[PDB]
């Protein structure tokens, strides 16, 4: 069914804005909206389908005091949304107060446009953790819109704050932020800066102006896992078949992303899979393996290789993993993208389960007990005083996120038939 | 060619995805003539952005037989038909064989309908997490991945290597000599010669448990783990049947992969 994408924060808009454009040079449309008579694809779970010649995305979007959203409006893009839901903190408890006071009216723009259409699938949530203006306001209506729906899905885009030590109210939000994710969602799609990055600085020679071309990748990214959805193919084309493939345990929901072309600034398949499970083609960052993956394939592949090179990896001894489960490695195969220029024809997907994040998130569960012993770096703020005035819901979250370090330090071994 | 290909093959989304969760919601005691399923075919291709062709049309969904009557049974059968200077290239003895592999196809999409509907059952008890709950959620993922290994090994035979050929062997007698030969490996490749038969005989017992295991809600629990005792011991018999198989075939070896991975 169709499928309504969330965008708050800064930073979310803007990765949002580039992803609709990146569709709209993708679908059928102009630039100013209207139809091209050039083109087997799909415009209906992610855009609104009047007769106006120009098809609406289906987007809401809500914003804290809108400073980039000007920069949104002028743009040759301005013709393709207005569904008017433009309206005007620091930390996770701040936020979520201020998301608190407003949620009538903000719940009123969900209702809006729940009522628009009549199937109803999934909502992503584009949102940036411990983002400021994404974090706290995010949390609450991801509880919101889990409590009020449960028959739904729901997904998010993430990306992770990781500057290696600055903001000293991180992981405090993060944490937080990750118990929300953890029991208001069912599949979490996860990034971190820190990576796509390095993956920057290795394929061009930026140091400062790193925003605007990770935004890129990360759309090249949101793009590519889509490709399956929008255009139709048999194998998990619907939200609900997707996810219900990759999780083995209903803790684990944290998915791992690649992309085979690292630069785009002939092949056979067994190529793209070994050059795909290599860690630099990988944009996420004691032993340590995946527990199952979905590769996706997008270009021009003859059926019979695919097989060949599955075979390929079974032979290589690259399956040094070893999980408690048959459950296995999983090939997928969607075509290229036709009606557009068309670099590197052949491009892969990753989705996987991977144990390697819980390291990044433990360094989260050391800083804050570092600042849990110190106590003068939460910066006491007076609605986060009111919100909870002892100071034990971090630490019932900490409990929670320390009970999901041990269940992924059980699910990495052979031995799950006990709860970790 | 390509069109039946969309049709009776099912290489079209939201047209399997759209007739075979409209149909299983109503069973029987209903849906006992062919005069609503018909039309909802002809609503099922408006919704797969392939239809309103001149090949969506001449096609037929009925009943062939109508049922005495957990139940696996399927007598649903969809045909295309074509006109006169045509006929005598796609005879009606290949529309026959058309019409049984979709039977086979059919039966395979009711898998994926009644281990969504599990999926879905045990997504609505999810509060605070119980033992109970997740070590009974796994045999749910553990029996989602063998549908996974066999329909993986479907789209490699039947839909795509045999479609390498009939696209370079189509370059009078010729066209249908090649019609033939796909039809010929479409049925080889489909597990329902009578060499791979103890191949295929086993699949039936797999699908019976699953839908014991959908009919079900300790509440019941040793009920259905007994049931998924019975599948990893069907699967481990099956590990062998294949390999007995290939060391007294090219087609066959695709399967023998697909069931174990990175596993002995």
């Amino acid at each position: 069914r169709e499928i309504i994408t969330l965008q708050l924060g800064q930073c979310g808009n803007q990765i949002g804005f580039e992803f609709w454009k990146q569709l709209c040079a993708e679908h059928g449309i102009s630039p100013e909206g209207i139809v091209e008579e050039f083109a087997t694809d799909r415009k209906d779970v992610f855009f609104y389908q009047a007769d106006d010649e120009h098809y609406i995305p289906r987007a809401v979007l809500l914003d804290l005091e809108p400073r980039v959203i000007h920069s949104i409006l002028n743009s040759p893009y301005a013709k393709l949304y207005n569904p008017e839901n433009i309206y005007l903190g620091n930390n996770w408890a701040s936020g979520f107060s201020q998301g608190e006071k407003i949620h009538e009216d903000i719940f009123d723009i969900i209702d809006r446009e729940a009522d628009g259409s009549d199937s109803l699938e999934g909502f992503v949530l584009c949102h940036s953790i411990a983002g400021g203006t994404g974090s706290g306001l995010g949390s609450y209506l991801l509880e919101r819109l889990n409590d009020r729906y449960p028959k739904k899905l729901v997904q998010t885009y993430s990306v992770f704050p990781n500057q290696d030590e600055d903001v000293v109210v991180q992981p405090y939000n993060s944490l937080l932020t990750l118990k929300r994710l953890t029991q208001n969602a069912d599949c979490v799609v996860v990034l971190d800066n820190t990576a796509l990055n390095r993956i920057a600085t290795d394929r061009l020679h930026i140091q400062n102006p790193s925003f605007s071309q990770i935004n890129q990748l990360v759309s090249t990214i949101m793009s590519a896992s889509t490709t399956t959805l929008r255009y139709p193919g048999y194998m998990n084309n619907d939200l609900i078949g997707l996810i219900a493939s990759l999780i083995p345990t209903p803790r684990l929901h944290f998915l791992m992303t690649g992309y085979t072309p690292l630069t785009t600034d002939k092949t056979t398949v067994l190529d793209v899979m070994r050059r795909l499970l290599q860690p630099k083609n990988v944009m996420v960052s004691t032993n340590h393996c995946y527990i199952a993956i979905l590769n996706i394939i997008q270009g021009e592949v003859d059926p019979t290789q695919v097989h060949k090179s599955l075979q390929r990896i079974r032979e290589r001894k690259l399956a040094n993993f070893i999980p408690w489960g048959p459950a296995s490695i999983q090939v997928a195969l969607s075509r290229k993208s036709p009606y557009l220029p068309s670099a590197h024809r052949v491009s892969g997907l990753m989705m996987a389960n991977h144990t390697s994040i819980s390291s990044l998130f433990e360094r989260t569960c050391r800083q804050y007990d570092k600042l849990r012993k110190r106590e003068a770096f939460l910066e006491q703020f007076r609605k986060e005083d009111m919100f909870k005035d002892n100071f034990d819901e971090m630490d019932t979250s900490r409990e929670i996120v320390q009970q999901l370090i041990d269940e992924y330090h059980a699910a990495t071994r052979p031995d799950y038939i006990s709860w970790g | 060619y390509e069109a039946l290909r969309h049709f009776l093959l099912m290489e079209d989304g939201e047209f399997a995805q759209s007739l075979s969760d409209l149909l299983f919601e109503k069973l029987p005691g209903e849906l006992l003539n062919p005069l609503v399923l018909n039309s909802v075919l002809s609503k099922a291709l408006q919704c797969s952005l392939h239809g309103d062709t001149p090949h969506a049309s001449n096609l037929s969904l009925a009943l062939k037989y109508l049922p005495e009557v957990p139940d696996v049974l399927s007598c649903l059968e969809l045909r295309y038909k074509v006109d006169w200077p045509l006929n005598i290239v796609i005879t009606e003895g290949c529309v026959s064989k058309y019409s049984g592999v979709f039977s086979f196809l059919l039966q395979l999409k009711l898998m994926m309908w009644a281990l969504k509907d599990v999926c879905f059952h045990l997504k609505r008890t999810a509060m605070a997490g119980s033992v109970q709950f997740r070590q009974l959620q796994l045999f749910k993922h553990e029996m989602q991945h063998f549908v996974k290994v066999i329909q993986g090994y479907i789209a490699n035979q039947i839909l795509h290597v045999t479609w390498c050929e009939f696209r370079a062997r189509l370059a009078l007698e010729e066209i249908q000599r090649a019609h033939a030969e796909y039809l010929h490996k479409a049925v080889f490749r489909g597990l329902l010669t009578e060499k791979a038969a103890p191949v295929m005989n086993v699949i039936h017992s797999i699908f019976s448990l699953v839908l014991k295991f959908r009919s079900q809600l300790h509440p019941n629990f040793a009920l259905m783990q007994q049931s998924y005792n019975t599948f990893k011991y069907y699967s481990h018999f099956l590990f062998k049947v294949v390999t007995k198989l290939v060391n007294r075939q090219p087609h066959l070896e695709d399967f023998l992969l697909r069931i174990n991975f990175n596993n002995y």
